[PDB]
């Protein structure tokens, strides 16, 4: 068994608040497909049967 | 069949339909698992506070 | 046709730009996103209260890292800020801060 | 008698098989609707929560 | 065993109900992490930075800015939390 | 059909441009063979 | 569409000359089970 | 540029990328100038896919 754990940032009771800040860009990712249309087929009856 | 060997033989006549049924259900269940995995991968994606 | 600030639409990171090509029976999308990838925790504060009508907003992003009231954007540690981030609101609690 | 048992068992077999096919088709329909609902829930989380 | 001590799954039709792929604890972990991130993530910062601010502050800032309510009205008048708590309890 | 004009054009199969010929003897359609090139 | 579409950004979406490189890559990678177009006869 | 359909700015692609980073990215225009290795990271993502 294993569980991915989100980063934990502590919460301050004082007036200051703790802030987690990024330092890198690391752009880009693979992306999904939408499948807009399907193949058009006509069947000739009286010939199929 | 109720486990009687006679129904088993009469069904081995038809045996491809059972394959189709099992494969369809297996595929649907795989798609369900992928759906759940995708949704929860899109849920957390964060930093958090205790 | 636009980046925008959505959420569940263009998935995987902060959307920057996206491209489209044709594929069998539909469209193939390629979304380019932004990813933080290194996170450091810095203390920050809300606004400032100097003397008269001096309240300063955190900035378009919160920034306001400790050191020289210096404000910061989403990436890296605080850099010198000159009203290019902070406008001017009314006061809030913990005076000398908008805390 | 084997001659009559074959016909009886065959009609039972066909009936059970066709009900099973109907069940599979219904499951596929419900599964697709649930996948669409999951997409909707993902949107709701991303912009309501 | 529970079918021994008397469920149609095991008793007759071959049908089996598959397990959910996630135990209740893992799902609860997911939703708990989301609840933890509520206040901070909705703070002005897109998604690349997290500001760990108290929940009350997050409620006030959502009401103060998104709802057009002046800051003095929010200040003069805390204990608004009473109405929030009433709604939560009624649920 | 081209209903407004009322004219009819006999498009053949996606790849039927060499073997087929107008009123060809070889091809016997199920219909009375009465029919209805770029 | 310009060959130098992006200054320091490099784009493979330019057509090679009309079916950009990525587009034809994914049309080739997929198992096209129907080349029977225009010649299936 | 501005989602409004009725106009066409016709700016180069690099400028559009920097404007995207300046607002939705929330990276300082000065930070965009700091290290335009940004193009390299963009190109790495595109080549990876």
């Amino acid at each position: 068994i294993a569980f991915n754990h989100p980063i934990q940032v502590d919460q301050l009771n004082s007036s200051y608040f703790k802030l987690s800040i990024p330092t890198n860009f690391s752009f880009g990712v693979t992306q999904e497909y939408i499948q807009t249309t399907i193949q058009k087929v006509t069947v000739d009856c009286k010939q199929y049967v | 069949c109720n486990g009687f060997q006679k129904c088993e033989q009469l069904l081995r006549e038809y045996g491809q339909f059972c394959s189709k049924i099992n494969q369809a259900l297996h595929g649907a269940n795989l798609r369900q698992d992928d759906s759940v995995r995708n949704l929860f991968a899109s849920v957390k994606s964060s930093q958090s506070s205790p | 046709k636009a980046q925008s600030k959505r959420s569940g639409f263009c998935g995987q990171g902060t959307h920057i730009v996206s491209f489209v090509v044709n594929a069998p029976n539909g469209l193939y999308f390629m979304h380019v996103g932004y990813y933080p990838s290194n996170h450091i925790e810095v203390v920050s504060a809300y606004g400032l209260c100097d003397a008269a009508n001096p309240t300063n907003c955190i900035a378009p992003v919160n920034g306001y890292f400790i050191k020289t009231n210096n404000t910061r954007i989403v990436d890296e540690w605080s850099y010198t800020g000159s009203s290019f981030y902070a406008p001017e609101p009314i006061t809030s609690l913990n005076t000398k801060y908008v805390a | 008698d084997v001659l009559e048992q074959d016909a009886q068992i065959d009609r039972l077999i066909n009936g059970r098989l066709t009900t099973l096919n109907a069940f599979v088709a219904q499951q596929l329909v419900r599964s697709e609707s649930a996948a669409l609902s999951a997409q909707l829930a993902k949107d709701k989380v991303n912009e309501c929560v | 065993d529970d079918c021994m001590q008397q469920i149609c799954a095991q008793y007759v039709a071959g049908y089996k109900v598959l397990p959910p792929l996630m135990d209740v604890n893992m799902e609860a972990a997911y939703t708990s992490s989301l609840l933890g991130s509520i206040a901070g993530v909705g703070w002005t910062a897109g998604l690349s930075s997290f500001a760990a601010i108290p929940f009350a502050q997050s409620i006030f800032y959502r009401l103060n800015g998104v709802g057009i309510t002046q800051q003095v009205l929010s200040e003069n008048q805390k204990l608004i939390a009473n109405k929030f708590n009433q709604a939560l309890g009624a649920m | 059909y081209d209903k407004e004009t009322k004219t009819h054009a006999t498009l053949f199969g996606s790849v039927a441009c060499e073997h087929i010929s107008s009123t060809m003897s070889q091809y016997s359609r199920s219909t009375r063979s009465m029919l209805k090139p770029v | 569409i310009i060959p130098g579409f992006g200054g320091d950004f490099n784009l493979t979406l330019l057509e090679p000359v009309a079916r950009s490189a990525i587009e034809d890559l994914l049309f080739d990678k997929v198992t096209i089970a129907d080349p029977g177009y225009m010649q299936g006869y």
